[PDB]
């Protein structure tokens, strides 16, 4: 396989490298501070005022529950980043898989020291959105419930609606009955809304003295017929374990009651149905850290994508497809950590052939149940008179069905910038990939800054054209303005993973390690086999 | 006799006064649990012979509300 | 089965009565005129500016594209009412169900009047939720695409993420590829997003001298390598139809290019998939719109449910299961319009009886294959410390494990008050019910308006409280004052409606007529056999 | 896992335990050596007659035909005990499951000796049951043939009716064609009815000049038409092998007959097809014997059954579901020689909370396939004028449509008393357990002695109470008293295994490794999906 080999190009003393590199960690410490705040929840402030009450802290009670030394993938942690007026914390929820009785979990809980833990709009959406990833990746789930309720001013947006608050039980109760277990651990309030989440799940726990369900809490219960009743009283621990049956496990404290889940992990009698032909995990031929300085500083400076893929892949080796052909996509096969897998890389414009190429790519892997892995850096489809007249428009329709149709599991890592019908070709975030993620140098948006700019402010001055007039570089130059600002804010990894059309921003020089975690979670869950619709030929 | 609170709730409302002669079910007096008003009438025509619920009176379920004689 | 019949216990001369029927008929008649001026566009204005390029209008194009006199079901005609700043009627794009060469299909354009027929986010959410109508119910897709792009200042909510636009393509090829076909009239501009549309599609047919799909329109590709050309150059009718291959048919104008479309679903070998033991259809026995005057005009003032079924159902005929058994909670079959249907209306608060007694019903319903519809008029779960101690809390649990998973056709209507749990137990919005109805009377909420504002006030005055202080009236009075009057505010269906929480306000009159509609058009596709998660005992 | 330990509460060395240690091992004994008299077959009378003919012995040809050391488990032979007139061992057939070329084979061997190997009707009976152990757990089948004919003075009792004889064949046939191996040795004669288990069977094997294989011997030929000729002419050995082809291995004698059946269930190609996550056997932590003295010997003296349990189960580790609710019901997870199991052991009454404890609990093994062990020990269904009310009637039925229903293995143990709806409930004999075993001190009846002698004599007083008369003390004593021993008699293991309601009586002290063989043995066949019927909620 010495001919499979990706001989570097790159020269890593090389002072452009160290260039690109500097801003590069730069940007990577600027994720790890603020990822670092975020763990504070609702700051030292209330979080003491937490621990106080003899609970155990929501991060650490993962790490308790997590198998000793295993690794953990947390999943949107910019969660509502300067969303909401407040700051919220992670959303008020953190969530992630990891190992738990040698089964890879998807693991749900609350911040109470967040805005009372109660469900913020986006906080549902997170709750949820590590519910699909559970469905999809076949993860049994464990809920560490301790939740106040949902964000009554913001209930609008949080309880009506299909994918509101509610399709959490929905979404519980599919699983059950898709075999995918549902384990609840109480530990804390569970008023009303969160009263579902341990009523509706396979095995519950309860820490006594501590933990409470009750669909109407003292405030409410007080509100209707009168009555006033303690909360251990109304719905405690021992009344949900000795009495009604909403529990099964009486915990001792969140020790305890963590530790009783773990057992409930370990009679699951769990199997993977993934399987593929998976071999010798070998590393790369070159530090991922070099990754730093590949990718240029300057945003719109071309690079070899083949750079990114050498220091990813298995002992470097990867056979290009149509080597030759719409270069502007690079498409070839590799293993990572043993799994085997399909690269579908940018490589900049996108003409028609690059669609062809790369949805005849999507059609072997499919064929042979090869996971899909896809890197954007995308900027948009080469447009122009004769370019369109060529079909650069149906031949771009044949790579989307192909990647919206692939059954395989699929992985997208934004690595430049998703532009465009860009994104939706590259498999985005509407097209279901099991698991999307951002690095901090990539951009998205829906075309570039000053390019929107461009024709929402040519369009006012063409309306204003035939209108008798004519559009002076003095409004037309305030129309631009804060659409050039708009764009350049929105564009941003934070304020992405803030409202998760992203599962999180990452590092650059990790992305091997996380890919290898997230393929092997993924094969807890049958690789499918692919039906196509038609295509225009 | 009586009905008394059918149910657990907040009285808003208690039209037949101390005394007066009932009819066939006249909401003697009316509760409200949860956003929902629970008039409880009267099953057997008579005279009320003493209420004990001036509106507002959040009382239980059981708790005496009007009586027959 | 003189006894399986409803007796009215209903004066329709009575003074109570027509008091009712007069605030209920009000209330029609407020959706019935703003209705109408949602009818107008993009107004009179651009509106006529329309008729003038030569171009039939929207809602003129689907009439004329339907059957001789067929009907036609629009959804959520109050779509972003009051939403966005300005007015953007219908959301810039009308669907509905209506017959075409004989077979129910899911018709969607675009008003070019509606702000250019862009996409605003909420043009996206409805565009979508008809495609899920369009799936869920197998009805083949008809798309008039006559739009200019997405609504390129409120993008970061049009572009990205999974149910955002781009969606729209995923969901396009799944239904070609599950046999759905999809087909495509372009009758207007055409550019970048909506440019798939078009391309993605079984069959597509264009306008001479009108139509346009290009991926970048002039604005773009002269802001591309300079370059100018025309519209008609770039990607007209006659470059698509003669040299690239984007589009099938060639068509001479509206009227034409509707007239082909029909001839598509002609030859479509269409076969409906349902099948249920339906027998001759018996109307009512009694007058639909005596309901006007059934319904309460006293907001909280308990009626009987069993006289809104006695006014749908076929021959008034009811068979009620668990007849005295938590009365909360209405139970039985009977049919309409000779379907067979399930039927469970709320008739008041929900204790645990009523969770058992519908869970229970629903089994049945969900293994004889009837078609589920519920009746909402929930007002919540009975609280209290005996009511919690009494698995109030696991029971209704049981409920909704049996919604959440039953795979007959389910169908919603809010005849009354969607609040808290109650929604969830009833098949909300988020149980995929295959259509969801709200009547102009019905309120949804989290929960009451006060009961908000008194538990969020409470717990101020208890934070305040271990703090050595306490809540005067004054700061009291002033946190309840705002949410009060939120909750009046985000109650009422034109709120519920504009944001898609529901596929309409309907008239309380017609509601048998559109559910017989509804539920004929769901046999397209077939009734799944149905599996329960775990019931928690 | 050191918390999932049972510390046990029994003292080996107390006088209490060492009581009923004392009376328990004496049952035991009391049973070994009946199981001996019962390895007599026809006595040693006829026994030693048929060994004149060269003819190895049932019992002998059985641990010849094993694999080398192989264990063998007996099915019922207690068969046929004090049933018919004369003694017929083991109802004249022997059967079991034993190693045979690597593969747990399902054996049956007439015993020639006893009554003439002719059927009685618990012959058929038994060779009925030895198929469904063979079908129900997909083991291959070897037949050691050596029988005169149906007992034809009981005929009425084993030839018409379903699963009378006739249905060995019925039985065979089906096999065959789910693909379990049917293998047929004739070592004697096999006149008429037993002439078809080797007509009927994949491969055949004949002893020459000892073996016959005919429709009508010689009595019957003579009685034909006259006709006068010897079994070996009519249907020897040398006519269906060189002949007929009624035969298909002609073999010398008892032990080479043997070792040609060894060969055919060598070239099986057969492979297992059951699966579960097994991990490394533990043994507990208790000595297995330690269980005669956890057994109280006052048959109605409470004892705690979570010590029987920590006597069985690997390294004592038991996770207890729904710890502290309907405690009358024990249930929990925990693996057995590796196998992971679901255990629901009785502890007392049973009221509704167990019952539901139960159901739930069935949901959550049925839904992790994972196999059902009971350990039945009920005195019945707490009775009361409030516990009726409260629908002790229905979440009774809630239990037994989950044992009704569940498709994983299920494994039943009598180890105090089956009595009433507790036997049904906790899946009785009529619940297809793979197998089902009775300890010593284990009593099985509708219920208790003068329990039955209360009520049959009530009636009998108020029927003659509202017949102006009353029940003397004379009457009544006499209506009670044969009753009162019927049921003490009807009572006894020995009475149940004699008919089959149990597929034997086994050592209280051996329950582990007879269950580890079961089990094991039940992979043989893949654990089915389980579908639930309705459950009245
Ligand atoms: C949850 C609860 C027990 C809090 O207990 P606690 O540990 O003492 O926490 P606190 O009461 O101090 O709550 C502190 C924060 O919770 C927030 N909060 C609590 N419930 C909230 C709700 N339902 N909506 C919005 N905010 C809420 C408050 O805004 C407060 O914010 P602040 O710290 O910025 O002032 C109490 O607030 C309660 O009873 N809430 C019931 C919630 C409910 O009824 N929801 C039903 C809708 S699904
Ligand atoms: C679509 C287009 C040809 C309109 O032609 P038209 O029939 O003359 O319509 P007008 O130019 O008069 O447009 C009028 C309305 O369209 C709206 N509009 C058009 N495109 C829009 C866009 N992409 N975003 C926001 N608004 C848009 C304008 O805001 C204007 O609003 P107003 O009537 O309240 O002032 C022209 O807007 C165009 O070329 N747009 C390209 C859209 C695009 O490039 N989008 C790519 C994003 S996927
Ligand atoms: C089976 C047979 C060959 C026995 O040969 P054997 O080895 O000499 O054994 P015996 O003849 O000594 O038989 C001894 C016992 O067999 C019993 N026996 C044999 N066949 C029997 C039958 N069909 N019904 C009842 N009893 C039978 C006799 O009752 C005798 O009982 P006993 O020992 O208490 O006196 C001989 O009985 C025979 O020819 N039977 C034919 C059976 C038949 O035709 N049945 C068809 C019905 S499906
Ligand atoms: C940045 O350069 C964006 C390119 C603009 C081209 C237009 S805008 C979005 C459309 N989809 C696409 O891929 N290009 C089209
Ligand atoms: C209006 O009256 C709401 C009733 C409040 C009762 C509480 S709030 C939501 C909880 N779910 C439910 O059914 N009622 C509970």
């Amino acid at each position: 396989s010495h001919m499979a080999i990706l001989h570097t190009q790159i020269n890593p003393r090389s002072a452009e490298f160290a260039a690109n590199a500097a801003t590069m960690l730069e940007q990577v410490n600027a994720l790890r501070t603020l990822l670092g705040r975020i763990h504070e929840g609702g700051g030292s402030a209330a979080q003491a005022r937490h621990s106080a009450r003899g609970k155990l802290l929501v991060r650490e009670r993962i790490n308790r529950l997590l198998d000793p030394g295993s690794p953990f993938l947390e999943l949107s942690a910019l969660a509502a980043h300067e969303v909401y007026g407040e700051e919220v914390a992670a959303a008020g929820i953190v969530a992630g898989i990891g190992r738990v009785e040698g089964v890879e979990c998807m693991i749900v809980g609350n911040d109470a020291t967040v805005k009372g833990g109660t469900y913020y709009p986006l906080t549902v959406k997170k709750h949820l959105r590590a519910q699909a990833i559970a469905l999809e990746n076949r993860l049994p789930c464990i809920y560490l419930v301790d939740s106040g309720g949902a964000n009554l001013p913001r209930q609008d947006e949080v309880f009506p609606d299909r994918e509101h608050f509610g399709r959490i039980f929905f979404n519980q109760a599919n699983m059950s009955a898709r075999g995918i277990p549902q384990i609840a651990v109480v530990m804390g309030s569970c008023t009303a809304g969160g009263a579902y989440v341990p009523a509706m799940s396979d095995e519950t726990v309860m820490v006594r003295e501590q933990a409470t369900i009750f669909l109407a809490g003292p405030p409410l219960v007080k509100a209707a017929t009168g009555e006033v009743v303690s909360a251990e009283e109304l719905g405690g621990a021992d009344v949900h374990c000795k009495v009604s049956g909403v529990a099964d496990h009486y915990a001792e404290d969140d020790d305890h009651a963590l530790a009783i889940a773990r057992r409930c992990v370990a009679n699951l009698n769990w199997r993977k149905q993934g399987q593929l032909q998976c071999r010798a995990p070998r590393a790369p031929l070159y530090p991922a850290e070099e990754l730093y300085g590949v990718i240029p500083a300057d945003s719109k400076q071309p690079y070899d994508v083949r750079e990114v893929i050498a220091r990813l892949v298995d002992g470097s080796e990867f056979d290009e497809f149509k080597a030759l052909f719409g270069t502007t996509l690079v498409c070839g096969f590799a293993h990572l950590h043993g799994y085997p897998i399909a690269i579908l890389a940018n490589n900049g414009i996108l003409f028609a052939e690059a669609a062809q190429k790369g949805a005849h790519f999507i059609e072997l892997a499919c064929q042979r149940g090869i996971p899909l892995l896809f890197l954007q850096n995308i900027t948009g489809f080469m447009v122009g008179q004769k370019y369109e007249a060529g079909g650069i428009a149906k031949h771009g329709a044949k790579l989307v069905t192909a990647v919206a149709c692939a059954r395989v599991p699929k992985f997208t890592v934004l690595i430049g910038g998703s532009f465009g019908a860009g994104n939706y070709g590259m498999c985005g975030r509407a097209y279901d990939p099991r698991f999307l993620w951002m690095w901090p140098n990539a951009r998205i948006g829906v075309m570039g800054g000053e390019q929107a700019a461009g024709v929402l402010a040519q369009v006012k001055r063409e309306q204003a054209e035939r209108a008798g007039q004519q559009l002076g570089v003095e409004e037309e130059a305030k129309i631009k303005a804060p659409i050039l600002e708009q764009y350049e804010h929105q564009g941003h990894p934070y304020y992405s993973s803030a409202r998760l059309w992203d599962d999180g921003v990452i590092d650059p020089a990790q992305t091997r390690e996380v890919l290898a975690l997230a393929l092997s979670a993924a094969l807890n869950a049958p690789i499918e086999p692919t039906a196509f619709g038609v295509f225009r030929m | 006799g009586g009905l008394s609170a059918p149910m657990n709730g907040s009285i808003v409302r208690v039209l037949v006064e101390p005394g007066q002669t009932v009819e066939a079910g006249a909401t003697l007096v009316v509760l409200e649990a949860m956003k929902m008003e629970h008039s409880i009438r009267a099953p057997h025509a008579g005279v009320v012979k003493a209420l004990y619920c001036s509106e507002g009176e959040l009382v239980e379920e059981g708790t005496p509300l009007v009586e027959l004689d």
